[PDB]
């Protein structure tokens, strides 16, 4: 995953990617990958 | 062979379609059974039951 920062901290996420881990734009603002709460 | 594909190009994107549409269906259906519950209950540490 190329553009999209890690960070280690876990949200509910709502673009699904795969293998328990998602990506979303929240906070300026940026897109993020986390892993997902359940 | 790719030049003769265009020719049968609507027939993959067809089957492209059909596998994606199998992919998320096959997602959605782990979400439809195992998701039901919106919180994690934690098991108590006492186990007199
Ligand atoms: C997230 O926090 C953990 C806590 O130890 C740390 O090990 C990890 O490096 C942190 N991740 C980032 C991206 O800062």
């Amino acid at each position: 995953l190329i553009g999209a920062e890690h960070v280690n901290n876990s949200y509910e996420c709502d673009i699904p990617i795969g293998a328990g881990i998602c990506a979303s734009y929240q906070t300026s603002q940026s897109i993020i990958a986390y892993t997902m709460s359940l | 062979c790719s030049n003769l594909l265009l020719q049968y190009g609507s027939f993959c994107t067809q089957l492209n379609r059909a596998l994606t549409g199998i992919a998320v269906e096959q997602d959605k259906n782990t979400q439809e059974v195992f998701a039901q519950v919106k919180q994690i209950y934690k098991t108590p540490p006492i186990k007199d039951f």
